[PDB]
Parts: C-alpha cells; structure tokens; sequence
C-alpha cells in the first residue's frame, strides 16, 4: 500500500530553520523520487524541488539558495530544510511520490504558518 | 523555466455539461504534461498524464489531448464527484512548474 | 551497429515504445545503454547455458530460440541470431511480449537496478523527436 506521510512544526519565527519529514511505506526510496510542493491558504500548487531515486537534487530556481532535501533510505524518510523563512512561506506543504514523470501518490500535507 | 498558462480561473458548469480546460506552454513540453483534481479540502490526485493517459481508476469521461505548446482537459457528462480544482504541471527537465488551476463549480 | 542515443530514441519511438504501457521513452534508451552499450550484435553467456542477444539482450531460455540453450520455452517465437541484426523491428516485437504491464521493464536487471528512479529522460532531451 503507498503511503506518504508529512510532520513539520505547525509555527515557526524566521528566526528558526523549518524542517518536515516525509515518510513512506510500500515502496524503496532508492526505486522512486519524492518532489515537495506546497499550496498557500486559497491558491494554486506550488513546485518545490525533488530528490531523485539515485541521490540527485533539483529545486525550484527562485527558492533554491533557501532549500535543502536529503533522504535516508533505511529509515524511509526524505527531509525539506527550508531557511530564511518569510510569512509567504505560510502554506501547506505535500510531498508526493514521482513515478515515470508524474506524481501518483501524495501525503496529505503538514499546515506551516509563519509568525514574526 | 517553463511557465503555464492555464485558463479560465473559474467554470460554472451543469451535471451532464461538457468542459474543457487548457494549459498553454511557453516553451515546448514534448508531451510530458500532466492533470491533477483536487477536492475540497483533499491531496491532489492524478488524473491524466504523458498528455493523454488515464491514471489508473480514472473514469473515461476524462479526455487529455496536446502536443508541443498547448494542451486541453476535457470532461464530457460531468458528474457530481467532478466539481474541485484542477491544476496541470509539466515534467520536462527541471524546474517543473504548475498551471495556476482552474476551479470547477456547480451552476 | 553501435547506436548514438538520438538515432535509438527515434528508431525507438518509431516503433511505439514511446509511452508503451505507461513507460516513457527514456527508459528504453536507458536500459540499452546499459545492457548491450548500444550494440546490435551484443551477446553475453551466462552461468547456465542461456545466452543474451542483441540491443536488449533476449535471453535464449526464455525468449529466443538459438537451439543450443537447454529448456529453450521460445516465448517471443524467434531465432536469436535474428535479434542480432541492425534492424531493431524483431527486438522491439520480443520487448513488447515481455512488458505485458507496468511493470515489466524489471525484466532488465540493469534497467531495475541503474535506471529506476533516475532522470531517464535526460538520455532524450536533445533528440529531433
């Protein structure tokens, strides 16, 4: 059964680092990539950055210098760092499991807002 | 990076109307375009990808068409499960990028 | 024939393996690469009497027919020599019969364990298709 599923803070201060954790069961890390997108309150998909099968990173070009994902294959975890946190980060944020350039499975995402 | 238009915003629509949706390219995709449906208050799911293939449990009355730059959902004999969002998102290289969604609501 | 990338892609693609059973183009230019290195007239014995032939190296237990293999069930209902040629058509045809569903391309040990979960794609990008 594929299963995604996100935890995060909930509230943050930009004076703090937001790290969420996605973890999966039914399938390996190593044969899938996991993207990170997130949706402001009332507006469309966001597209964050991915980390492929193999390692390999690749982010969003605005939001780049600020993000970091890594995985680790035995606890079957993949993990969004995000700094330099703004109140435009308010979102929720989805990690969804890519499978042959299309998302199939997504979690049902963690609420993040950002205080002062 | 590759940008999408997609429109129109919002749709007022019947049971048993038929709709179409687009997503037009700024560059071009090679077909590696894909549709999600997202329910109020829900993940999104995938519906169609590769332009034209059909996710696995998804009814045939959902039809993807395209090529190059522009391309087109279309629901024939819409249903009462058919009303949410609908957001497109293209798969060629990276960065990936989303359509700003189209919401589909009951007339 | 030793293959570019391109030229397999287009040759590929032309005959319908392009989305075939949900995979994507890539994957097939990825699994060539890695199984015969882009050659037509790749072989490989193995630790049993089969022999892989060709582009995407059929094995001759299963597969083809090359009269030699002991137990040779000849599923895709070809001679092996005629996988080795420069023309990928009985190549193709045979692939097909084994990606019966979404998930038969882990018929390929170098396709499962070095191209799954890669940017396969990236072996097209650049390719007139």
């Amino acid at each position: 059964q594929v299963q995604l599923q996100e935890s995060g803070p909930g509230l943050v201060a930009p004076s703090q680092s937001l790290s969420i954790t996605c973890t999966v069961s039914g399938f390996s890390l190593t044969g899938y990539g996991v993207n990170w997108v997130r949706q402001p309150p009332g507006k469309g998909l966001e597209w964050l950055g991915m980390i492929w099968g193999d390692g390999n990173t690749d982010y969003n070009s605005a939001l780049k210098s600020r993000l970091s994902i890594s995985k680790d294959n035995s606890k079957s975890q993949v993990f969004l760092k995000m700094n330099s946190l703004h109140t435009d980060d308010t979102a929720r944020y989805y990690c969804a499991r890519e499978r042959d350039y299309r998302l199939d499975y997504w979690g049902q995402g963690t609420t993040l807002t950002v205080s002062s | 990076d590759i940008v999408l238009t997609q429109s129109p915003a919002s749709l007022s629509a019947s049971v048993g109307e038929t709709v179409t949706i687009t997503c037009r390219a700024s560059g071009n995709i090679h077909n590696y375009l894909a549709w999600y449906q997202q329910k109020q208050g829900k993940s999104p799911q995938l519906l169609v990808y590769y332009t034209t293939t059909l996710a696995d449990g998804v009814p045939s009355r959902f039809s993807g068409s395209g090529s190059g730059t522009q391309y087109s959902l279309k629901i024939n004999s819409l249903q009462p499960e058919d009303f949410g969002s609908y957001y497109c998102q293209h798969f060629w290289s990276t960065p990936r990028t989303f359509g700003g969604g189209t919401k589909l609501e009951i007339k | 024939k030793v293959f570019g990338r391109c030229e397999l892609a287009a040759a590929m693609k032309r005959h319908g393996l392009d989305n075939y059973r949900g995979y994507s183009l890539g994957n097939w230019v990825c699994a060539a690469k890695f199984e015969s290195n882009f050659n037509t007239q790749a072989t490989n014995r193995n630790t049993d009497g089969s022999t892989d032939y060709g582009i995407l190296q059929i094995n001759s237990r299963w597969w083809c027919n090359d009269g030699r293999t002991p137990g040779s069930r000849n599923l895709c209902n070809i001679p092996c020599s005629a996988l080795l040629s420069s023309d990928i058509t009985a190549s193709v045809n045979c692939a097909k019969k084994i990606v019966s569903d979404g998930n038969g391309m882990n018929a390929w040990v170098a396709w499962r364990n070095r191209c799954k979960g890669t940017d396969v794609q990236a072996w097209i990008r650049g390719c007139r298709l």
